[PDB]
């Protein structure tokens, strides 16, 4: 299971205490090997109302609606998946689909015009990398925390821009700092090597949202 | 309390 997986990486980092380093070598613990395929490069929260949408870095669109369903465009601007509360994932296409599929497709467009037009692309400078979609998400003070069903969970911190995607597959991070450079580190040499203060502060964090996601399947 | 990503 990888939020298991995830946090015992992250336990293991975080144990290591990564900054109280005499020698920080955080450079060596880059594995650009790691870096991974998708991320959510931008997101709305219209959950008062309907769902909250997103935009995979792959320029495909995805809405986990309140009802617990999730509609997926793909880049290619037509083709859908749709999955149902009960899990049947099904191919559909915006110019094939049921008619009662419609006020989703609906909001689904509206949601991808105000993403296309308002919102920036993070990671745009990256060449990244089948589909995953939203499995949960929340939100606290600090950050807004989502869960993808590949097992990555991204955690995007509100005042200062940086984001982590955590990758247990690879046993990996990948750090989006104030600059918008994108380093992607495997955990396991974050250990030997260290890192910077505010890389653990997040590393540490992270643990704790893992933990809530654990915590409230 | 941001209701969206980046801007």
């Amino acid at each position: 299971c990888h939020l298991s997986d995830m946090l015992q990486q992250l336990h293991s980092v975080n144990a290591s205490k990564p900054s109280e380093r005499g020698l920080v070598r955080q450079e060596e613990a880059e594995d650009p090997a790691c870096i991974p395929i998708f991320w959510v490069s931008k997101w709305v929260d219209y959950s008062d109302k309907y769902g909250l949408g997103y935009q995979l870095c792959d320029n495909s669109v995805g809405v986990l609606f309140n009802d617990s369903t999730r509609l997926i465009l793909y880049n290619d601007g037509d083709s859908l998946q749709y999955i149902e509360r009960d899990g049947t994932e099904s191919y559909l296409t915006v110019s094939s689909h049921p008619n009662s599929l419609m006020k989703k497709i609906t909001l689904l467009k509206y949601f991808r015009n105000y993403m296309s037009e308002h919102l920036l692309k993070a990671g745009a400078n990256i060449t990244p990398r089948r589909l995953p979609y939203l499995r949960t998400w929340f939100r606290t003070r600090s950050a807004i925390i989502l869960h993808l069903s590949n097992g990555s969970v991204q955690i995007n911190f509100f005042q200062d821009h940086t984001k982590l995607i955590l990758c247990p597959l690879m046993a990996a991070v990948t750090y989006i700092d104030e600059k918008r450079d994108f380093r992607t580190y495997r955990l396991s040499l974050l250990e030997e090597y260290g890192c910077c203060k505010e890389l653990a502060s997040r590393l540490r964090y992270a643990r704790t949202m893992v933990d809530k996601l654990l915590s409230s399947r | 309390p941001p209701l969206h990503s980046t801007a």
